[PDB]
């Protein structure tokens, strides 16, 4: 379609993007924690 | 089948159950499931063969 | 560099040479977007999202 | 941008460090390492049962 | 005469019936008492044997030929019970046979509240979650859920 | 006749009745205590069997009909008991079912108790805090809490 | 099922309890609960197939 | 739960007590708490598995 | 905003910034105890 | 200032020396070595049993 | 290319010299579409298939 709203074309070419930067990049961040924050995950509190 | 009657369900291949359930009683006596002591002896090839 | 730099422009090889866009992310404390708002001249009172 | 593992599938794009194969593995040590710690931790002593 | 065992009459009817003796007073109270404390004994408040037995309605209502509301399979357990706990009253030994009859009886009404009450505990509240198990939800094991 | 077995009276009566027995004087007094003696036994101020068992007042009411207050499920076992107990006053063996009967059923008062008198003693003096565990608190671990 | 029957909770796999509980009595006779000394064994591949 | 109970108290974990009481008798019977040679047998990882 | 008070400035700059030298700060000084002052934490007289 | 390891993660800085990772079995080291210095303390020495 | 590049033509070999076909697919995201259609010069709202 045409749509030149500069945002909206910026915008709608990264949230299409953000769509791999997710699968992957959800698994990537996250061993940037088994070795960078600590190896367990999702509870910090427990007894 | 008397001693498993009732839950024959439990002894299929389910890791569903904590433990095994026997019948213990028996109008006409007091059953005597001593716990399965008897199972059927493994495949062995004889020394012979060997 | 897994969550900051992001360019699916359909590129499909190694050095990303094929891509246009490589759209990168700042995270930044309130001093160093002043000092960023002033460099790049902008209204420090914006505070930006993403 | 440096990659060490990369590479397509279904048409995703895909890549690793050294660290990823080495996740599920490490859970269970750091568990069972941890269970036994609860184990030496409490956990009555051996001592004497008298009337 | 009377057919089906469905008062809590035909309980202690059948009770004294399975003894030997064939007398009707008052001691049917004393005796539906005797079988409305056993049936609170089993059941502890709903930790024990669920039997669907109802009892008095905390309404001064506390016996005689009202329903007993137990299932078929049931009936045959709990009179012979009852039948050896109020023996002694008639200065009475209760026959081998009905001892017997009573403990089989007592197993059976437990057996499919037993199988229920098997039941798995959860994965602990460490446990990996696990790479083969897709879609993380909550990392490592609920533990609650 | 009297319905259900709500008086220390009617544990007693019916004790009684359990043995063989039926007669009442002020013998009623000399069982009774027997009873108030036995449900203090069990219950150790407060450590031993518990029962909702009320006692005489500290006010000279030392018993007779005032309630028991027991729970439904714990009258088949005070008075099955209470029977063995008094029996030897009568110059008298508890028939056999009646000593099963009381035996079973102060298992079953303390059985609820007993589960709720597990619990697992917390984490020693020392022990470390463990990485995995964030917000430090008290390091190591508590001991007390 | 007797045996366990009260407290089937604590057989789950809660290490929440100090030890585990046992029916000991049963009007109509003195419970045989020989403390539990039966298991089902372990899978074994037979030694032929070995 | 008749031979613990009293000091279930002394079960739980505490390093505090000398030794592990029992209760020895019971009006009805002599109690027979053969001292406590039962314990859950433990995790073992099938030979089959191994 | 505009507050040119230098000292609310300069106070504002550390105690923002003084928010990281807390969650690493916090571990790295508890290293140099781990090793330099005891192996054991927080109790300091027990029996 | 000198650095050890190094490194951010949720933009938040991160840094350890070598110590870090012992920690944690470290503890258990003296934990247990302590428990077993207990034992060999206070626990009654092997003599009989007299009426 | 085990999913894109197809070519039976029979091709009785390993370099697929003797093939005379060889059609290979491309997976593209919306914008890589729109600069396809753009170089070949095609109607960017046509929407492909394969």
């Amino acid at each position: 379609e045409n749509r030149l709203e500069s945002i909206l074309s910026r915008f709608d070419a990264d949230w299409t993007a953000s769509d791999e930067a997710r699968r992957e990049a959800k698994n990537d961040l996250f061993f940037s924690r088994v070795s960078q924050w600590d190896d367990w995950l999702s509870q910090y509190t427990t007894l | 089948p008397e001693q498993i009657a009732g839950f024959e369900h439990m002894y299929d291949g389910n890791d569903d159950y904590p433990y095994y359930l026997l019948n213990r009683t028996d109008e006409n006596s007091g059953d005597l499931p001593t716990q399965p002591l008897a199972y059927y002896e493994n495949p062995e090839v004889p020394q012979a063969n060997a | 560099a897994c969550s900051h730099v992001i360019w699916d422009s359909n590129s499909k090889l190694m050095d990303k040479s094929d891509a246009r866009h490589c759209t990168v992310i700042h995270s930044m404390s309130q001093n160093g977007w002043e000092d960023f708002a002033e460099k790049y001249d902008l209204d420090a009172d914006d505070i930006p999202s993403f | 941008p440096v990659f060490g593992e990369w590479g397509f599938v279904e048409d995703k794009e895909v890549y690793e460090g050294v660290v990823r194969l080495t996740k599920d593995g490490q859970r269970l040590r750091n568990m069972i390492m941890s269970f036994n710690a609860d184990i030496v931790a409490r956990t009555p002593k051996k001592k004497p049962f008298f009337w | 005469k009377g057919d089906l065992v469905r008062a809590a009459l035909r309980k202690l009817g059948v009770a004294s019936d399975a003894t030997l003796t064939d007398v009707e007073p008052q001691s049917m109270q004393d005796a539906v008492d005797d079988l409305e404390a056993m049936m609170a004994e089993w059941y502890q408040d709903g930790k024990g044997i669920i039997t669907g037995y109802v009892f008095s309605d905390d309404e001064n209502p506390p016996a005689e030929g009202d329903d007993h509301g137990l299932r078929s399979s049931a009936v045959s357990a709990v009179f012979h019970n009852l039948a050896c706990r109020i023996a002694p009253d008639y200065a009475l030994e209760a026959t081998a046979k009905i001892i017997a009859t009573a403990k089989y009886g007592k197993e059976l009404l437990y057996k499919q509240t037993a199988i229920s009450r098997a039941k798995r505990a959860p994965y602990p509240s460490r446990m990996p979650t696990g790479s083969g198990n897709s879609f993380p939800n909550l990392n490592e094991w609920h533990y609650f859920p």
